[PDB]
DNA sequence: GCATGCATGCGCATGCATGCAT
DNA sequence: ATGCATGCATGCGCATGCATGC
């Protein structure tokens, strides 16, 4: 080892070799130890799984290392650069000793993770330079691949001999003399015969959610190498484990003088997606290791019970009283509809997601529901009234930080792809901003045509909108359309519209007061697993009975809505019904859509608009 | 503003911070700094090197104002606060009953406080804006009056005359306690 | 020092060229190279599937070592053509390959594929003017007057490292003789990743391609093409005596992704011509095409016929006074919400090969018309085409036409009227042709069509742009039970049977081929047709009498 | 209640003049 | 001794904010 360190190579190697065979955790449960016998050593089983599959990478938790011993953990945290190759060679030796004749592409590498989490980046000090650090953040920019040279190829002008030079300390010393003809300065570098590696630059936005008073959000720059390139996408919330670096800045490109103040930099070695509070992402849904057979059996047994649907509506948000219909609609939005493909038909993309609007007085808990949905669902975005512009959404023109690449930069709606976008104070939004939503809510695509840029982007986003009456009060003398004041085209694209009113019931007031005062003084993991399994396994289909039921429901809806004063019906609404039915099919884990789902969708649609209580010929609601 | 001469504009100075003195000063604070005056290279540019930085019934709010006995306990409860436990208070009145003096007294009494008069601090004055850096040479976000008044008390005078966007931002602060900005070059959620 | 692999590749490729027997017994490549006598031809096209049937070892070596082997293959081809024919020694020759059985995504082009043979797909966004480029220059020493020839330039202006005379050892004084140098054609193109390869929340990536020699001619802007070539690093850690780089793609052949009446007839195969003839001799072509392009849409046959007539278009003419007569047709649609208004535009998108679609304020003024920017390697300027220019001789779809700004509407009116875009910016003055046909969708001011008001009072459109449109369609949602039942049947049938509910008579490719063949014709007007048109116009004008209720549009 | 005219900041590229580090 | 990076306008393209006019 280099001077200034107390790390001993042989001792660390022996310690890691012993640890890979001796470590056993009794507290580990089958909830996360999938396909591994807890009674047997864990990391040996992981190495066996690696041998079976052939993946040359192994993941090691830092907490396990600390539990085994503290000296090794401290040495690894302090000096990763020397410790990591020792771990790699020890793992390679053990793997080749236990499993001969195995075939791979290169030696096995080790990636540590779950080190001690720094609460805030701005709390770091120069003492922490070149140390292992873990971060939590959201990706907003990813650059293109950059090649970095590792070996250099040199050719002679006269004799044309082939030589190779390996980079050392980041600098390549080209030979000044030949090897066959001994001619001075006769060697020329060939770029295309060299060896290159991938490098990518990513940008993170930090949000530890426990910021001090008056602290603004922070932006961090990360660099990824090799296979880690393109493992994340913009809008994803990830945990990054890596190393902290400091790089000097030149005064100018053509002068060797550099500034005394250095530049911060971070190198990435590990990514983590799982979160203890949010739902599973799309990356996990494309794997088979998520669910153990016991949990699958438990979920299948639970799904057979009839009330589980309502049970789910009870388990969505226990902090908000009642509102069963709203919770059921939110659950149906979360499940979603069947994503059919219509490329051969020429009709184009078909929206399989549900958009929901909530209208009511300001003294309502719609904002709490929006905040809960935003915090619960990954890839969620939040906007409020006039704070967002038409150009703020979609994309806007910005130059590359170095050259004139004309780099389009994504907006809130694009970052909400395959996610949920919540809008509060939908009334204050201008017509220019609603013009974007007009295309987004239906075509699921955005067309951009500006100077030197012509492109189409995917905008598969489901929208939760909140609105208010004219005078912040629901005037009984005015009709629903008058109170809402929204265009028919905009309202027609919403699958469900929930009108929240105050009936002034004494029992309701007593219950609300009791719940609010008591606030002073199902398992989430089970719900997450059930939702993921339902969403990633079953593609519902509908039968003839559902067809006839939907036709009858459509004609009945048109007859009901023919009267003036109420919200009229359009053929598009019919499609909405189908989506809702499909959502119900995902609730019961049924691949076939039955009449029960259609009836439930019709009931929800009828109850959402309060059409039963509303006077059909005057448009005035009176309970 | 007290030391500014007649008809002039306040002047600015630059201070460098190193060592354990770092992370002491914050924007909007009244501070006293003891340091050395040194130039930078026959003209030269000057700067300061800091050595020490320092910060500068009970219902008796504004004894100068007669009456309003029941209008002063509410201000005390606002200052104390709840256990979200925030409190917002609005006073509507005919002109000449001296509402502004109470707001000024509240602003002076509170440790972290901001006071707004009207359109002179509208738009960019609230929320936040993106500006170049002195050291890094890149773009960073600087907050407005609401951001500075985080975990404090803000005072607004002539509330009815404010613009629609400012009123919507104030409503968002009151109900959600966070500001959401999504415009060209800005995509942030600020805690207020 | 000997390059053994290169020599073996030369030998095997020469043997393949000399020995490959076709299905008819002769050699295709001998006859193909017999056409290389002309000075305008320098590249020979060789198929890869034929190589797969000749030497798998040679195929693998070429695929895994394309950059190292390609100049030696060029030398072998030069020797072959020199042996087979009397050609001046100054001419050079190149080889191209087409039928690669695999494709790679743009985002899949990692650094591990540098120097290998790949085939990708993309969309052209911009093209640069033709230029000459050095290959191997000749340098004269200023000290000892020694002539140094055949120095490789690669991708930078590289002088000889040191004088080949050991005594001289001059490294900084040389003269370049342009007369004795070696040149080649060079063009730069920009390509964009297609929408089908876009991952979640990602913006399409841009790549740079370079075309040499005859391949420079093709790859026009706005096309969707497949390229075959290699990935090579170009300079843009530091070296020392005892490094910034970027990725650039070199392409060998460019092909259409999905592929003058006599020329069209000759190009088409026997079966394609048979299908065209079968289509031509059917009256139901007027009806069947309506079912072919719009299978799912129920009713609205008038809109379908108008769209077909707009697609086919007319014949433009010029007068003796210097004026020009329009030959294109523009169509406008107005209707109640959800009356299948936006489906026609999407169908035209999917069917037409050259179509650009815009909506409301999403397109800026610079987005339309064109832009002018600098050339990166010369004093010239290049023009970035707008939406209208990309849809030249095609169809441009505009949805939410009322939301467009007044300036944008004025620009659109100018484009419709003069059919020419004039740019006078950045020291560049130019005029460009935009012969497009516009299909537009609009909504009433109140959101519903007023039956008791005229068309002018229902749409917030200026009279000039209103008068330019040829056909206006109005759709009203009738509160009829039978229509609702019919629409519901079709919607539920489409949702129940994802792909089995379509019974198209002709495929879209056949329709595209027939349209391409038919658009070349220029029919004339018969004598009796003149009198018939005069009488019919007289009747149409007589319809405007005061004895009948007011019409919504005057003639 | 909203689109537009009139400043103004932002980010950028391009052209003209000059002053000296390798 | 010579060629180049930088300081100082200026056009280009754009978004954003304030005022008003129908
Ligand atoms: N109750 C009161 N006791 C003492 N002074 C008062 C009282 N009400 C008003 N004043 C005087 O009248 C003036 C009112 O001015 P100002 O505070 O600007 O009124 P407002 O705040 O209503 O616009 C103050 O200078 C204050 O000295
Ligand atoms: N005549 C019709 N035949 C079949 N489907 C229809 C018809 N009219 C409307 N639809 C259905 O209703 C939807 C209308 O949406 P869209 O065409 O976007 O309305 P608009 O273009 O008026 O905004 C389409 O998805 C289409 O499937
Ligand atoms: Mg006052
Ligand atoms: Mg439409
Ligand atoms: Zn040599
Ligand atoms: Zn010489």
């Amino acid at each position: 080892v280099i001077w200034g360190t107390d790390v001993n190579v042989a001792a660390c190697k022996e310690n890691f070799q012993r640890f890979l065979q001796r470590f056993i955790d009794p507290l580990a449960k089958e909830e996360e130890n999938v396909g591994i016998d807890i009674t047997e050593p864990l990391y040996m089983q992981r190495l066996g799984e690696i041998n079976v599959i052939g993946e040359p990478f192994l993941n090691v938790n830092c907490e396990h290392i600390k539990s085994f011993d503290k000296n090794l953990y401290r040495q690894l945290i302090s000096y990763p650069q020397e410790v990591i190759p020792t771990f790699d060679m020890a793992v390679n030796e053990i793997f080749f000793d236990r499993y001969p004749d195995s075939i791979l592409e290169h030696q096995i590498q080790v990636r540590p993770f779950n080190a001690l989490k720094t609460k805030n980046m701005r709390n770091l000090n120069p003492e922490d330079i070149d140390q292992l650090i873990t971060i939590s953040g959201m990706v907003i920019r990813t650059s293109q691949l950059i090649p970095e040279m590792q070996e250099a190829f040199f050719q002679c002008q006269v004799c044309a001999h082939t030589t190779r030079v390996e980079m050392d300390r980041g600098r390549i010393a080209e030979p000044s003399v030949c090897g066959r003809c001994h001619t001075t300065h006769s060697m020329a570098l060939i770029h295309n015969r060299s060896l290159f590696s991938d490098k990518q630059m990513i940008k993170l936005q930090e949000s530890p959610e426990d910021m001090p008073a008056g602290q603004t959000p922070h932006t961090v720059i990360l660099f990824a190498h090799n296979d880690l390139v393109d493992k994340v996408q913009p809008g994803d919330r990830v945990n990054v484990t890596g190393i902290y670096r400091a790089v000097p800045i030149r005064v100018n490109p053509r002068v060797s003088n550099v500034k005394s103040v250095y530049k911060t930099h971070i190198d990435v070695i590990h990514y983590r997606k799982t979160d203890a509070k949010r739902l599973h992402g799309l990356d996990e849904e494309a794997e088979q290791k998520l669910f153990s057979e016991k949990r699958v059996e438990l979920l299948k047994e639970l799904s057979r019970k009839p009330d589980i649907y309502e049970r789910l509506a009870s388990a969505l948000a226990p902090s908000i009283y009642e509102h069963e219909d709203i919770k059921k609609g939110i659950l149906l939005q979360l499940f979603g509809g069947t994503r059919k493909d219509f490329s051969h038909t020429g009709r184009g993309k078909f929206r399989a997601e549900i958009n929901i609007l909530l209208c009511g007085d300001p003294g309502t808990s719609k904002s709490q529901l929006l905040q809960y949905v935003y915090n619960l669902v990954p890839r969620g975005q939040y906007t409020s009234g006039k704070g967002s512009s038409a150009v703020g959404l979609t994309a806007y023109v910005m130059k590359d930080p170095e050259t004139r690449q004309l780099v389009l930069q994504t907006g809130a709606l694009v970052l909400s792809d395959n996610g949920i976008c919540c809008i509060d104070e939908f009334d204050k939004m201008n017509e220019s901003t609603r013009s974007v939503l007009h295309e987004v809510m239906e075509q699921q695509t955005l067309s951009i045509a500006k100077a030197g840029i012509i492109c189409q982007l995917n905008a598969r986003t489901s929208v939760l909108a909140a609105a208010n009456p004219i005078e912040s009060q629901w005037n009984p003398k005015k009709t629903t359309i008058e109170n809402i004041q929204l265009p028919h085209t905009l309202l027609s694209r919403f699958d469900l519209i929930f009108l929240m009113l105050d009936p002034q019931d004494e029992a309701y007031d007593r219950r609300l007061a009791h719940h609010l005062v008591a606030l002073y003084y199902l398992d989430m993991a089970v719900l997450k697993d059930y939702i993921a399994y339902a969403h990633s396994t079953i593609m519902p289909r509908l039968s003839e009975e559902a067809s006839q039921a939907l036709i009858e429901a459509y004609v009945d809806m048109r007859k009901i809505g023919s009267s003036r004063g109420m919200v009229s019906a359009y053929p598009r609404q019919l499609e909405s019904l189908i989506r809702l039915a499909e959502a119900h099919a995902k609730v019961r884990l049924s691949n076939k859509v039955e009449a029960i789902d259609v009836e439930e969708a019709k009931r929800l649609h009828r109850e959402a608009l309060k059409q039963s209580a509303t006077d059909p010929r005057t448009g005035i609601v009176d309970i | 503003s007290d030391q500014v001469p007649v008809g002039n504009i306040p002047r600015s100075i630059t201070v460098l911070v190193e060592g354990e003195n770092t992370r002491i000063a914050q924007p909007g604070d009244h501070v006293s700094v003891t340091g050395i005056f040194l130039p930078i290279l026959l003209l030269s540019e000057t700067y300061l090197e800091a050595h020490r930085i320092v910060k500068m019934l009970a219902a008796s709010i504004a004894p100068e104002i007669y009456g309003h006995e029941d209008v002063k306990k509410a201000l005390l409860l606002l200052l104390v606060g709840g256990v979200r436990g925030n409190i917002n208070i609005c006073l509507m009145g005919d002109p000449g009953v001296a509402k502004s003096q109470l707001l000024s007294y509240i602003d002076r009494l509170a440790p972290r406080s901001q006071y707004t008069t009207g359109r002179g601090s509208s738009g960019v004055g609230l929320t936040a804006a993106v500006l170049r850096d002195s050291v890094s040479g890149e773009l960073t976000l600087e907050g407005g009056a609401l951001v500075l008044a985080d975990q404090g008390v803000c005072c607004i005078d002539e509330f009815d005359k404010m613009a629609e966007a400012d009123r919507t931002a104030i409503h968002e602060v009151m109900e959600q306690q966070t500001i959401s900005i999504a415009k060209a070059g800005i995509l942030t959620t600020l805690n207020a | 020092v000997r390059d053994e692999v290169a020599e073996k590749c030369q030998k095997l490729f020469l043997d393949f060229l000399e020995e490959f027997q076709s299905s008819d017994g002769e050699i295709k490549y001998l006859q193909l190279a017999e056409e290389l006598i002309r000075p305008e031809r320098n590249t020979l096209v060789v198929s890869f599937v034929d190589l797969e049937q000749f030497n798998q070892q040679l195929s693998t070596t070429i695929q895994e070592e394309f950059y190292r082997v390609y100049p030696y293959l060029c030398r072998a081809l030069k020797t072959f053509v020199k042996d087979r024919k009397e050609i001046p020694l100054a001419k050079d020759f190149y080889v191209a390959f087409q039928d690669l059985p695999t494709r790679h995504k743009i985002r899949e082009l990692t650094s591990s594929r540098i120097g290998l043979l790949t085939r990708i797909s993309g969309q052209v966004v911009r093209t640069h003017p033709v230029h000459p480029e050095l290959v191997s220059g000749t340098f004269l020493c200023l000290d000892c007057q020694t002539v140094i020839r055949d120095v490789e330039q690669q991708f930078k202006y590289t002088q000889p490292n040191i004088c080949r005379n050991p005594v001289c050892a001059n490294r900084r004084r040389f003269l370049l003789d342009t007369n004795k140098s070696r040149f080649v054609d060079f063009q730069k193109v920009r390509i964009q990743e297609t929408q089908a390869e876009l991952p979640r929340g990602s913006i399409p990536r841009s790549l740079e391609v370079i075309l040499r020699a005859e391949a420079v001619e093709s790859a026009q802007a706005g096309d969707k093409c497949d390229f075959t070539g290699t990935l090579i690093v170009v300079p843009d850690a530091r070296a020392e005596t005892n490094l910034s780089y970027r990725l650039v793609f070199l392409a060998c052949c460019v092909a259409p992704t999905n592929p003058t009446a006599e020329s069209i007839k000759n190009q088409m195969t026997v079966k394609e011509w048979e299908k065209v003839f079968e289509m031509s001799q059917d009256k139901n072509l007027y009806h069947n095409l309506c079912t072919s392009l719009f299978p799912t849409i129920h009713g609205n046959d008038e809109v379908k016929r108008g769209v077909l007539l707009m697609l086919f278009g007319g014949v433009p003419k010029t007068t003796g006074e210097g004026t020009s007569l329009r030959g294109d047709i523009n169509v406008c649609i107005v209707g109640d919400p959800s009356t299948a208004k936006s489906q026609f535009l999407k169908h035209v998108e999917e069917f037409s090969p050259r179509a650009v679609y815009t909506s409301g304020k999403a397109s800026s003024a610079a987005g339309l018309t064109a832009a002018v920017v600098r050339d990166e390697e010369s004093h010239e300027f290049v023009i970035e085409a707008g939406a209208l220019m990309l849809a030249d001789n095609g169809v441009c779809c505009i949805d939410e036409f009322d939301k467009m700004d007044v300036r944008d509407q004025v620009a659109i009116h100018e484009a419709m009227e003069q059919q020419t875009i004039s740019i006078t910016k950045a020291g560049v003055k130019a005029t460009l042709n935009a012969r497009t046909s516009i299909l537009a969708a609009a909504n009433p001011i109140s959101g519903h069509y007023d039956r008791s008001k005229s068309l002018k009072q229902n749409i917030n459109l200026s009279a000039p742009i209103m008068s330019r449109f040829d056909l206006f369609f109005i759709l009203v949602d009738e509160c009829n039970e039978v229509t609702d039942y019919a629409i519901a049947r079709r919607i539920v049938d489409l949702h129940s049977r994802i792909e089995e509910s379509i019974d198209r008579v002709y495929s879209l490719d056949d329709i595209r081929r027939y349209l391409l063949f038919a658009r070349q014709f220029k029919p004339k007007i018969s004598k009796e047709s003149e009198d018939f048109i005069v009488e019919q116009y007289k009747h149409l004008r007589q319809r405007d009498g005061s004895g009948v209720t007011k019409s919504s549009w005057r003639i």
